[PDB]
């Protein structure tokens, strides 16, 4: 009457290239057409452009490691090749969100102006992804977050940054209270499922939360692989966004 | 993604046939399937497989 | 009686290539050598070989930009050239230093161990070069940091953080009271000249400093341009120093 | 003989009908398993 | 690097023939060099020059 | 008539025997000076 049996790898076991290598191949093509087109040159009249070349080039990295963690490449993956792959990929994410945040604190607003603030930007990605990186692996075969009391303190940063710019910062911005159109709101639409569903996730293996029925921890690994596959979308959305970015201007 | 059997429920030992080992795991963040004759913790009294073993002793 | 000429363009004014470009392009040279050396393997068993490859590859960005910022290549020079110029060069030196630092601190010493330090080092590199790249320009066509009470506040980060890493810092590691042969302390032998001087200069323009005669100002002006020579010559330096390092396991 | 540190889980079958033997599963390469070193890890290997 | 003349001290002006403007500057840090006749600020009472200039008003 | 404001440095040499005109130096292009818009400057210019 009373018995526990569930188990689930939700909609991403093995079905891999038709949604996940076709993506991160067409991600690389069309990030790559959009970094070309304004290394060769109207669309060199981006205000701000750096910062959106960057947004296109963070996409580029995003696409050249999607299938580096995705499912149903080879097995026997090492570590280090996992870890790398979370690096870069969370850091472009932290990057794009970084870049968009400081784009949309100083869109209308010295040299260093424009490397100045790519480098900070950069360099606040870069350590903001020390406990990804830091707190990551593949063990069985399958690139995975460490979340357990032996990196406890890791994975717990990693969260709570991930949760801040991702769904805090986004939020954070939506306390100002016009220049505020921001057409590339969208971006943070398609991270913050992410960012809400990895705080979930926190609550739930921390048992700090109200999980009563297996339908909860089924929705919540559905939930899971869904927002995986909405974050890993971002490499083939972005150069479209940022074709009307230069458009709208 | 981690360990599961999150229901642990309190009350047969002649009615089990299949279980698997799963304690800790770099995603587990539980401690834990069991299942019955017809199909459906180390801290328990009886439960704590180790007979069951002895019942399959010769390995 | 009672006059005040006095004025100094020290050892560096236009000799130029026979001491910069030539230094530059061998400097290059020889990074390149010794990078393509390492992606070409005996020469793949360097312990904590990734931070010694970025020490290496941080002297070949400051070998392509030291003809950037030297005297004697075309005038006119944009102010976004020289801030960058600045930008790479101050943060080559910062990265080397702060690598250095850690592997003299976690030589003997999970998978993020090499990209996590790594990614941080540049990381907190890239980020203590934002007050130079920010106070930074070309004013009459030479690259020249800006030391003045409209970026006063920069150029105090700036020097504070310059002499902390490059003379404390040493000098922070010698208050340690073996395992401390540190066979590239040349590199902060080469570079302690720059930052107490750039911390006299500091001194001596905000005017807080007991400069008496004309030799004090002859002098300053002279160990400047010999501090500057003497880092711009770390480009073609390091290369042998890891060729040593390497051989000295 | 070979090293029995890196397994990490565990299984174990009741030899019911279908099962001529009491097959026991333990994977980290997953090989069933029905000797002086077979019995030589599992109580240490179940304690850790 | 910087401007130059910090020996500032007291004192002819009738020797006076060549001088520089330079009061600000991105490295310069001090306020201020004038040669005499065989060649050698503003709050002085003949130094403040405009005067000198008045002896060359034509332009 | 130019730009009177990115002018950064002047100077002013008095008109002694090889000086035949009282010859002043602004440089910020550093061009000799020796009208109605060559003193429309001066005066603000110094105080610049």
């Amino acid at each position: 009457e009373a018995a526990a049996p569930c188990h689930s790898c939700n909609l991403l076991d093995d079905s891999a290239l038709p949604f996940f290598i076709l993506t991160s191949v067409l991600g690389i093509l069309a990030s790559s057409t959009v970094l070309f087109m304004l290394f060769r040159p109207r669309w060199q009249l981006c205000p701000g452009w750096p910062v959106l070349a960057q947004l296109a080039v963070g996409s580029a990295l995003f696409s050249i490691v999607v299938p580096v963690l995705a499912p149903g490449l080879g097995s026997t993956r090492s570590s280090a090749l996992c870890s790398l792959g979370y690096c870069v990929w969370y850091g472009s994410a932290f990057a794009q969100a970084l870049l968009l945040g400081c784009h949309a604190s100083l869109g209308h607003r010295v040299p260093g102006l424009t490397l100045g603030l790519t480098v900070g930007i950069w360099g606040v990605a870069a350590l903001l992804t020390l406990p990804v990186t830091l707190a990551s692996g593949a063990s069985g075969g399958l690139c995975t977050l460490i979340y357990s009391t032996e990196l406890k303190a890791l994975q717990a940063t990693h969260t709570v940054a991930c949760l801040a710019i991702f769904v805090l910062l986004p939020l954070g911005l939506f306390g100002a209270k016009g220049p505020w159109m921001n057409i590339l709101w969208a971006w943070f639409i398609f991270w913050w499922p992410h960012g809400v569903v990895l705080g979930l996730d926190f609550l739930v293996r921390s048992k700090l939360l109200l999980l009563s029925t297996c339908l909860a921890q089924q929705a919540l690994d559905l939930l899971l692989n869904l927002a995986e596959a909405l974050a890993i979308l971002h490499c083939v959305a972005t150069p479209l966004l940022l074709a009307l970015f230069c458009h709208q201007a | 993604l981690r360990c599961q059997c999150i229901k642990t429920y309190s009350k047969h030992p002649k009615f089990i046939k299949e279980l698997r080992v799963i304690e800790s795991g770099p995603h587990c963040a539980n401690t834990e399937i069991v299942k019955l004759s017809d199909g459906r913790d180390p801290k328990e009294n009886w439960v704590q497989v180790e007979k069951f073993l002895k019942r399959a002793e010769n390995s």
